RNA sequence: AUCUCUCUCUAUGCUCUCUCUC
């Protein structure tokens, strides 16, 4: 759509309405459906980042961490454990692969699926070692939104990590699968299970 | 792969007495394997592990070892076990131990056959242990009866 | 995996009839659904992709992203 | 030395009076060293009144209040409790604050 | 059962270890209730806070 | 207009009772002991347990006939504590917010005109 | 008249000593 005439060679896709609509590396950053009420500026969406790799300041204020794209945050979380500290390019690649897998399996815009997974993993009721003398007493504490989101993301990544530790399954595919499980259908994913267990524990305590 | 549950039905019941072999300690308690019901993962939340404050965790519970336990919360949909060690009454403990032993014996019986001939394990379980259980309660009792 | 690194004729046939219906096709997937385990799976995948059969999504190696024709 | 000109508490032109058992430790303590905070508190919480007003038979009945004279003895008058410890300089102040 | 309430003011931060926030929760379904709630983690004003707990409340954490 | 019950909350320093009686008190409707609901003995004086018990009582009673309730409250005394312990207020809250109408709250703690020598033994209990 | 309300074990330890000039 509308080829721009240059002396330098530019691909057809770039020429097409990607100049017009600025959504992702060829994915929909629209749709915009958060299942829980509001939750925006805690799960970012909105800002149509092209590739989940932005170098900015997201530790230098209290809540500014929220303005990280969710995909980017996922990538960052993936970037973990010795063999992979730094190497964000790899993480980005893995995320792309995951997205592709999601697209292939049960269709849909993968971003929405990711969002769903984030929503449906994370816990409402949590436990803190309050003490009561330092002993095994844990009062049930409800979780703040941003923190909860972060926790969910971490557990998702953890699931993938667990899956990959000596297996044929490349990280990305496994991650995608677990994300899908988390979203809705089976709920036999690791992260979601863990979250549910935590919630149960919180319920049985005060 | 070798699997399949100890009893007749797939999922554990509320207030079922179990014996738990300790795998690893995390935050809630331990992700233990229930040796009275399949190998489904569950946890003892840090409040119901012992009757009194005993400070030490790796002497009264111990990683690798078995603990006399009871199932508190069960969710018949996917797979969660909220478990207790404290709610097991005095005595009762002996009974639980006996049950565990029986279960172990039953398990021992059902593997030799498999080894001798492969073939699906579920089918084997169906044709050896379950009908008797349904008739009475436990497979070891049935075995005892047979012996008699 | 208990060997299973053979481009067997029967195995090939199975692959041909099991790669459709399922949307996602990969080496890992193949390993999961019990046919070929490892290096020759990749080869099989490659030789399924000459003209048609399974359409590519991936423009990247090491991880394969392939969808059957609808 | 004597910490107080009142030595203990209050026993002047009196002597060897009558004992009270405490709140928490329940110990025998004279009715002067006794320490009496006196608790006036409405039966419910400060935030648990509106709800009651909403759901009741007797509309605009107001509140009953508990009047409990505590005998929080010197010893267990202090854990994170009342009365604290005052400076040997600023101990000669009998005011309620 | 599912409930959710917006936060409006923070009643400081309490805990032996600390970190855990005491919040004043106002329900977006009927604004007549402002309850003292235990919240774990970073929380400001005007945030939707999901609650699995319906009615139980605690102040100090010890 | 309304059927009136009597709550009689015994939320002593250890365990709660929501022993809902008639109006003369001779015949009980439903009791559900506060420490029954949670089988953790640490969580018996806990407000949560009390609240749960109250909710259970409401379920038993509100969905059978009795809509209005006078609330008597006593956390022991005479020789014990003479002070409302943890669990009474919570129970009351639960009663209110389950949906039951309130027919005047009142405290009937047993307060002596000086009693027998209570436990401790002069020097008292040592923490 | 606005408090709100927290929590338990923990035993002992032997190796010196110092002034000036007005
Ligand atoms: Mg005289
Ligand atoms: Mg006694
Ligand atoms: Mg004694
Ligand atoms: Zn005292």
């Amino acid at each position: 759509f509308v080829p721009v005439e240059l002396a330098t060679t530019i691909p057809v896709e770039i020429q097409q309405a990607q100049q017009e609509i600025k959504l992702f590396n060829k994915w929909s950053f629209e749709d915009v459906e958060v299942k829980d009420a509001s939750l925006v500026d805690y799960i970012q969406i909105s800002k149509p980042i092209y590739v989940a790799h932005t170098a900015g300041r997201y530790a230098n204020k209290r809540f500014r961490k929220a303005q990280c794209p969710i995909v980017e945050r996922l990538t960052n979380s993936l970037m973990m454990n010795g063999r992979n500290n730094g190497k964000k390019l790899k993480a980005v690649r893995i995320v792309k692969h995951t997205l592709e897998i999601i697209n292939v399996l049960t269709d849909q815009n993968p971003l929405q699926v990711v969002v769903d997974a984030i929503i449906n993993s994370g816990p409402r009721e949590d436990t803190t070692r309050v003490g009561g003398g330092g002993a095994a007493r844990r009062q049930a504490v409800d979780v703040s939104p941003l923190r909860r989101v972060n926790q969910s993301i971490a557990l998702l990544t953890i699931g993938a990590r667990e899956a990959a530790f000596r297996n044929i399954k490349t990280i990305a595919e496994t991650l995608a699968e677990e994300l899908i499980n988390a979203a809705k259908g089976s709920s036999t994913s690791y992260a979601i299970k863990k979250k549910d267990e935590l919630e149960r524990v919180a319920k049985s305590n005060r | 792969t070798s699997h399949c549950r100890f009893y007749e039905n797939k999922y554990p019941e509320i207030d079922d007495i179990v014996m738990v072999n300790v795998q690893q300690i995390a935050e809630m308690g331990a992700y233990v394997k229930l040796l009275e019901y399949d190998n489904i993962e569950g946890m003892i939340l840090l409040s119901e592990l012992s009757r009194r404050r005993i400070r030490s965790i790796q002497k009264l519970i111990r990683v690798g070892k078995n603990d006399v336990a009871v199932v508190l919360r069960v969710d018949k949909e996917k797979g969660y076990i909220d478990l207790s060690k404290r709610r097991v009454s005095s005595e009762d403990i002996i009974k639980c131990e006996e049950k565990y032993q029986k279960s172990k014996t039953v398990h021992s019986i059902l593997r030799y056959c498999a080894e001798k001939f492969q073939i699906p394990l579920e089918e084997l379980y169906k044709t050896i242990a379950w009908p008797l259980s349904r008739k009475f309660g436990h497979a070891y009792e049935a075995f005892k009866l047979s012996i008699i | 995996a208990k060997h299973a690194v053979v481009l067997d004729q029967d195995k090939f046939d199975r692959i041909m009839k099991e790669a459709p219906t399922y949307r996602y096709v990969s080496v890992s997937v193949l390993v999961d659904r019990f046919k070929l385990g490892g290096s020759l799976a990749r080869v099989a995948l490659r030789h399924l992709e000459n003209e048609g059969i399974i359409k590519p999504v991936s423009k990247h190696s090491k991880q394969a992203i392939y969808t059957r024709a609808t | 030395p004597k910490k107080r000109a009142s030595n203990g508490r209050n026993k002047k032109g009196r002597g060897h009076v009558k004992p009270v058992r405490c709140v928490n430790c329940s110990r025998s303590v004279p009715k002067d060293k006794a320490i009496k905070r006196m608790a006036i508190r409405n039966i419910v919480e400060a935030a648990a009144i509106r709800d009651l007003s909403e759901a009741s038979v007797y509309a605009e009945y107001a509140l009953p209040k508990t009047y409990n004279k505590l005998h929080y003895c010197i010893s267990c008058a202090i854990h994170a409790r009342i009365v604290r410890v005052r400076s040997r300089t600023d101990r000669r102040i009998r005011a309620p604050p | 059962p599912v409930t959710l309430a917006k936060v409006i003011k923070v009643l400081g931060r309490t805990g032996s270890r600390g970190g855990v926030t005491q919040v004043r929760v106002e329900f977006l379904e009927d604004t007549t209730r402002t309850i003292v709630r235990n919240v774990k983690g970073p929380v400001r004003e005007g945030d939707i806070l999901v609650l699995m707990e319906s009615e139980r409340e605690a102040r100090r954490l010890r | 207009s309304q059927v009136f019950g009597v709550a009689r909350i015994f939320a002593s320093f250890n365990d709660t009772f929501v022993h809902v009686t008639d109006l003369s008190g001779r015949e009980t409707i439903a009791r559900v002991t506060g420490g029954m609901k949670v089988k953790a003995d640490r969580d018996e004086s806990s407000p949560y347990a009390a609240m749960l018990a109250a909710q259970d009582v409401a379920a038993k009673c509100k969905e059978v006939g009795i809509t209005a309730v006078h609330i008597k409250i006593r956390a022991t005394g005479g020789t014990r504590s003479k002070t409302p312990g943890p669990g009474g207020q919570a129970a009351l809250r639960a009663l209110a917010r389950s949906g039951l109408r309130i027919g005047r709250i009142e405290d009937v703690t047993p307060v002596p005109s000086d009693s027998t020598r209570k436990k401790g033994g002069r020097r008292g209990r040592r923490l």
